[PDB]
RNA sequence: UAACCGGAGAGGGAACCCACU
DNA sequence: TTGAGAGCGGCCCGGAGCCAGCAGGGAGCTGGGAGC
DNA sequence: GCTCCCAGCTCCCTGCTGGCTCCGAGTGGGTTCCGCCGCTCTCAA
């Protein structure tokens, strides 16, 4: 549970919900370099 | 001067050894031909009396590579590659054999000696 | 899932569910829901 | 009337297919 | 002198935002005529 | 008979439906592959 609550409240606490896809997480201002990281490396770095 | 050899004999030779199925450039479908694995003869045979599915590999469509109830005597059930592609690749059976295509016109002339009329008259 | 005889409102609990719990999508394959009554209306057949 | 010299880095790549986990 | 050759030179599906097109409220504009 | 509440109008604006980018687990091993056409001079018959 403390994993799986951990999971659920990191999901939920930037006040809405967050599918974990780069529709969300291009969203958060979370690190340009987490976001090129991500799947889409050229276009969230070119926008940064 | 007009015919060229190149571009015949060369031509053929590139598309066959290559096996991607264009004529230089073409995309276009690979593993038409593949290279013979000459390690036993039951490899051999397997590898000659292999079967390919050009659906999509790769993917999550369950329906083309299950198998199907239309395989009694045509493709033997047990034999299927482990990888990737599971289902795309069949090995054939012992009995089965493939129709080699005739001309249907003595046929049709077997008809029209006989009692089918066509559908204009 | 190896189903049942009766349909169950289809769970079709597994991959794909925690798939779209990972990404919650607006359209759920299955999007059910449970429902509850308060009193006598749940404890008669026919008022159910 | 002349005296001990020493030396080893590499060369493509890109695609397809097969096999194994 | 002319003809061809060697070599240089150039020419199978998934989701999901997302804009664009269209459709219904909405106040301004000026007529309609009620009122003075 | 001209303002002004009102009716029709008229732009005005937020609110619904389509083309479209982007993703799709880990190594070995073998095979194929990277111009063509043009063009002018040299030696041969």
């Amino acid at each position: 549970y403390r994993h799986l609550a951990l999971l659920c409240d990191t999901m939920t606490c930037r006040g809405h919900l967050m599918a974990i896809t780069r529709h969300g997480v291009n969203r958060q201002d979370t690190g340009p370099l987490m976001k090129c990281s991500f799947e889409e490396t050229v276009d969230v770095l070119m926008e940064a | 001067l007009a015919i060229k050899t190149r571009i015949i004999s060369d031509g053929l030779k590139y598309s066959l050894a290559t096996g991607n199925w264009g004529d230089q450039k073409k995309q276009a479908r690979a593993g038409v031909s593949q290279v013979l694995n000459r390690l036993t003869f039951a490899s051999t045979l397997s590898h000659l009396r292999r079967l390919n599915s050009p659906i999509g590999r790769d993917g999550k469509l369950a329906k083309p590579r299950q198998l199907h109830n239309t395989l009694w005597g045509m493709v033997c059930p047990a034999e299927t590659p482990e990888g990737h592609a599971v289902g795309l690749v069949k090995n054939l059976a012992l009995m089965a054999y493939i129709s080699v295509g005739s001309q249907p016109s003595p046929i049709l002339e077997f008809l029209e000696e006989w009692s089918m009329e066509n559908l204009e008259e | 899932f190896h189903y049942a005889g009766v349909s169950a409102k289809n769970v079709t609990l597994g991959v794909p569910r925690l798939k779209e719990l990972i990404n919650i999508s607006k359209k759920p394959k299955t999007p059910s829901l449970t429902v509850f009554l308060l009193g006598q209306s749940a404890r008669d057949a026919e008022r159910a």
